[PDB]
RNA sequence: GACUAAUCGAACCAUCUAGUAGCUGGUUACCGCCGAAGUUUCCCUCAGGAUAGCAGUGUCGACCUUCAGUUUUAUGAGGUAA
RNA sequence: AUGGCCAGAAAGUGGUGUUGACGCAAUGUGAUUUCUGCCCAGUGCUCUGAAUGUCAAAGUGAAGAAAUUCAACCAAGCGCGGGUAAACGGCGGGAGUAACUAUGACUCUCUGUAGCCAAAUGGAUUA
RNA sequence: AGACCCUGUUGAGCUUGACUCUAGUUUGACAUUGUGAAAAGA
RNA sequence: GUCCUAAGGGGGGCUCAUGGAGAACAGAAAUCUCCAGUAGAACAAAAGGGUAAAAGUCCCCUUGAUUUUGAUUUUCAGUGUGAAUACAAACCAUGAAAGUGUGGCCUAUCGAUCCUUUAGUCCCUCGAAAUUUGAGGCUAGAGGUGCCAGAAAAGUUACCACAGGGAUGGCUUGUGGCGGCCAAGCGUUCAUAGCGACGUCGCUUUGAUCCUUCGAUGUCGGCUCUUCCUAUCAUACC
């Protein structure tokens, strides 16, 4: 055959030479799977001979960042707008809505439901 | 597909988000917002600074006539030349394809 | 499988089993798996904590302990006949015999226990 | 492209999913009759907005070599061409050239009848506004050939000439002019091009009564030489792209009237005939 | 921001899970990840959907989604 | 991963062998004269280095030249009070 | 049986073996009762079926004065191309067609108060 | 001087397309290797 | 080595290179005036027909340096409020307006004391001598990760072992946060701003409903028994 070494395996699979690799890749392990399994092994800091943390664990940095918001014209504009024709169409849509047990909801549509849902009954109000 | 695109696809390198790649950063020491590159960018920091300390070894190794005020422009020009060389190689390979 | 196809964008679908105690949730998980992977007992409250079972590569089953929603119209007799409680830990179990005799036809009781001719539950017992 | 203006020009000339309206280049040869020039003027008047006009003499014979035509298409970004020529054999010739990817897709010759030609100025009627599209009527049995021939090619070429700009909506006031091309199968059949203005009258019903009045020009053609497309180039040109606003239909995935994504499940028929109930002691007689 | 959630039955615990200790907004149609692949834990009791929003010009405070 | 002479995730005996440890512990009279130090500058970091600076014994050279964590004078910065 | 499974540094060496498929050796499951979700063909299992595509040593040819260099040829295995323990694995169905073989692809639409059928019983709620 | 935590130029047992090797197995060539034929080449 | 409120977009005004005739210094060549000037200038590209009340050149406005939304396109997603991307729409800029226009361009990295490669005739040595190949040394050149080589030495131990090192505080208690207003007073009265208790106003079921319980990293107990505090449940008094 060709060989069971990782060099021969990469030559057989036609990897571009010179690419970096993540430590632990083999026939059964790709880079994504290695990352997924190393997540389970994360969580321990690096300590010196006296136990003082010299490198913090994952997402435990203890470094205080600069929490600043830049000036931007996008903060003062309308993110979502809707027209009256579209509102009337959606009101007619809820007017003609029926319930079907064999249909499931997969992704809700972000809508201003307070302007589309019909009002409460007059006795309740 | 260019060389970077093929390398990123093989290595699982994800594209940077539009917020991440913005030309804006917050300078702590001045307490102001500044650009990373371009006109008055942070990559040319200190070229208009009135006072620049220079090391004696680098000043002695510096050629005559050149000043410290153009070192960052020299580095930027070298990086731009390398990037454009890679772009032209990618364009030539795509033209052959 | 149809639900998994509708949610093919995710890595999995998770199916949680809910209901009253002793309705057969763990038995349904074991039957779908084809193997005794969840504990099954005729005593209510066999499953005490939630449990993950891998059915297929993209399907998970979640076993849950049995719940009884509190209702002010529910009686201890109704709960005991629905199977909430263990009859070993109840006081005076003979008071629930007339409810059983009302629920079960008389000839079914007679044919089950090979005994006939009682006028009330005390004489039957 | 250094300047943003040159970048805009290159982006406009770049291939797109939704193509721009086609541009027609009007040009003439070394010799060209006055009747042919008048016909080119009438066609340019009908297609002013999306046309460019040359004014010199070009030493081009299109059915011998079309490298100059390809170069002109490359430079002017013109995908249709009207080429004028005169000759002893062919006194009044309009050569319709259709391009694809700056190369000649197909060509057709029209021979104009000089005695029956009438220009737009010879009719004293109200004319078509600049930029407004006319509607089209193709009449006769010559356009229904099962094999692709010169008449089907001429029908396609005249449709591409008089398309204008596509639009999803049109005002009812933009339906006042009609271009009619008439041709019958058979000695050579005559392809007759006429333009009419449309008037409407009461008829006592909901629909109006349409009456026509001639607008000009009055053109009579005999179909001449024909250069057909290569099959591979024709297939690539007749490929249709799909816009991003055309959703790819997924199985059991739909959009409701509120915009929610809805999935459909299929339970199947419940067949409990193969189920044996538990043979309990109280059910055994 | 995060605290370490310890897992395992040994005296030495695995510490890869992180719990979010501040209020969060999880959005509509939210389904939690499986516990084997849930690194960041956003607890249900800290999830919010509405806010008391004040308009500086109209001088009105309204509860809004 | 049980047992294999109270010895078992590899028995006991002798030897190589005074094996190796950067880790732990210890390291033996007196008096006299001096006597300290913690990014200064460079190098990929931690499981990193040199190096400046501070010291002691000797000497040698005309131990010659004088210099000084100080003030004043002239001139800068601070024109800031007034 | 000029075999399999082993052992030994080797041996004119040893065991199984005073053995021969109702046997030997290696696995998995673990009395009886119940019992094999549906359908394949990606990993794998095995096919001397055509290839020289890769192709070691030895051998062959050419050039050089020789050291040497260059060429073909090139076993097994790999590769290519076939059938599966279809074990692992994947697997929402059912119809069509214009593709025409793999992969298709493009449309359509899917929701008995104790019976019947099975060689007394319908069971794992197993003594 | 247990246990638990932390550190090591840490030790050892174990696993796997981790690296370098290797027992076994498999394939080719050379020698052991002799006597005649029939064809195909050079 | 210097300089710039960046480029871009929109709108408006003007016409260029050159030649002739003229004007103190000024004289081929400074500046200004007129006339003639199809662009022979400038800006882009590589016309065989680019642009003239402009696509050239000066003013005015924006300079906000890469907007928002999408059930849609493509790719991806063990961090699935999806991201990147394409398209569309909205917004935005400018203009009286018709309109015009923007909301980026790219790219693996690592050596240069490195890698590859060339020449030496009159360079040196091959140590018994010479010649021809060859090899080494030394010197001098050339190019730069397409044609300049290369860059793949993992885990586990709850079966264990050894050398060591370890094991906020005169805090807390009974009365929410954000936003606005009022406000005695403090300041200020060459500026009339700024602080500000007491309060107040907005958000957070006609005695209903019982068909909405929203995540253990942090661990407590029980027995026996003694004492103390008061922030008092009972008993005593008010
Ligand atoms: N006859 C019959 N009995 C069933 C069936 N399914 C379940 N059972 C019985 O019902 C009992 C309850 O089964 P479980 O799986 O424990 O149900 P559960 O609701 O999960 O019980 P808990 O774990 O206590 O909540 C079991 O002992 C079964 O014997 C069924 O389909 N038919
Ligand atoms: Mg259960
Ligand atoms: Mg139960």
């Amino acid at each position: 055959g060709t060989g069971k070494k990782e060099k021969n395996r990469l030559l057989r699979e036609g990897r571009t030479p010179g690419d970096p690799h993540v430590k632990g890749e083999n026939f059964y392990r790709s880079a994504k799977k290695i990352k997924t399994l190393n997540i389970l092994k994360e969580g321990k800091p690096i300590r010196d001979s006296k136990g003082k943390i010299v490198k913090a664990a994952s997402f435990q940095s203890k470094e205080v960042p600069k929490a600043v918001i830049e000036p931007n014209r996008k903060w003062f504009t309308n993110t979502r707008v809707i027209s009256q024709d579209t509102l009337q169409s959606f009101r007619e849509a809820m007017a003609e809505k029926q319930k079907d047990p064999y249909t499931v909801l997969l992704k809700s549509n972000k809508l201003p439901m307070s302007l589309i849902r019909d009002g409460p009954k007059l006795e309740d109000g | 597909e260019t060389k970077w695109q093929a390398f990123a696809r093989r290595r699982g390198i994800k594209p940077k988000t539009r917020e991440q790649r913005r030309n804006l950063q917050y300078n702590p020491t001045t307490g102001q917002w500044e650009r990373k590159w371009g006109y008055k960018g942070a990559n040319k920091r200190g070229e208009t600074d009135p006072i620049i300390e220079v090391s004696a070894a680098k000043e002695a190794m510096r050629p005559e006539g050149t000043s410290v005020r153009g070192d960052k422009r020299r580095e930027i020009r070298a990086r731009v030349k390398k990037n454009q060389k890679q772009m032209l190689r990618n364009q030539r390979i795509a033209a052959e394809k | 499988r149809q639900f998994s196809v509708l949610h093919k964008d995710r890595k999995q679908i998770s199916v949680g089993l809910i209901g009253y105690p002793n309705v057969g949730k763990s038995s349904i998980i074991n039957a779908l798996r084809g193997k005794a992977v969840a504990k099954v007992a005729p005593i209510p409250g066999e499953t005490k904590v939630w449990q993950y079972v891998t059915l297929m590569k993209r399907i998970y089953l979640i076993d849950c302990p049995g719940i009884v929603p509190p209702n002010q119209h529910d009686t201890p007799e109704d709960l005991l006949l629905r199977g909430v409680v263990r009859v070993e830990n109840v006081e005076h179990p003979e008071q629930y015999i007339p409810a059983v005799l009302r629920k079960v036809k008389q000839h079914h009781m007679e044919r089950t226990y090979e005994l006939r001719g009682w006028k009330d539950h005390i004489e039957f017992l | 492209p250094r300047n943003a203006r040159s970048k805009r020009a290159l982006e406009k000339r770049a291939p797109k999913i939704v193509e721009n309206p086609k541009t027609c280049l009007f040009l003439r040869g070394t010799t060209c009759s006055q009747i042919t020039q008048d016909a080119m003027n009438d066609l340019y008047a009908m297609r002013q907005v999306h046309a460019k006009r040359f004014h010199k003499k070009n030493a081009i014979h299109p059915f011998e070599d079309a490298t100059s035509l390809c170069f002109f298409s490359e430079k002017n970004d013109c995908s249709l061409m009207v080429f004028g020529s005169s000759n002893k054999k062919r006194p009044h010739t309009l050569t319709f050239v259709r391009m694809f990817d700056y190369k000649v897709l197909d060509m057709l010759e029209f021979y104009l009848d000089p005695d029956t030609y009438r220009s737009i100025s010879q009719f004293k009627t109200s004319k078509i506004p600049i930029g407004m599209r006319p509607m089209m009527v193709f009449a006769g049995t010559a356009f229904e050939s099962p094999v692709p021939n010169a008449f089907t090619m001429a029908k396609s070429m005249l449709i591409d000439f008089f398309r204008g700009e596509p639009s999803d909506k049109i005002d009812v006031e933009g339906l006042r002019f009609v271009v009619v091309v008439t041709a019958d199968e058979p000695q050579k059949p005559i392809l007759r091009l006429r333009v009419y203005g449309i008037r409407t009258k009461r008829s006592g019903t909901r629909l109006p009564r349409v009456e026509v009045e001639e607008h000009g020009p009055r053109m009579d053609f005999r179909l001449g030489r024909m250069r057909e497309p290569d099959p591979a180039m024709l297939k690539e040109a007749m490929k249709k792209a799909k816009t991003p606003q055309e959703e790819r239909t997924k199985k059991n995935i739909s959009m409701d009237l509120l915009g929610d994504k809805i999935g459909r499940i299929h339970m199947g028929k419940t067949d409990l005939s193969k189920l044996q109930t538990r043979k309990m002691k109280g059910l055994k007689r | 921001m995060f605290k370490v959630v310890k897992t395992g039955k040994k005296t030495h615990k695995k510490g890869w899970k992180r719990i979010v200790t501040k209020p969060t907004f999880v959005g509509p149609d939210f389904t939690r990840r499986p516990v084997k692949y849930e690194r960041f834990i956003r607890p249900m009791g800290l999830r919010y959907k509405k806010a008391n929003v004040t308009h500086p010009t109209l001088n009105v405070t309204v509860q809004l989604p």
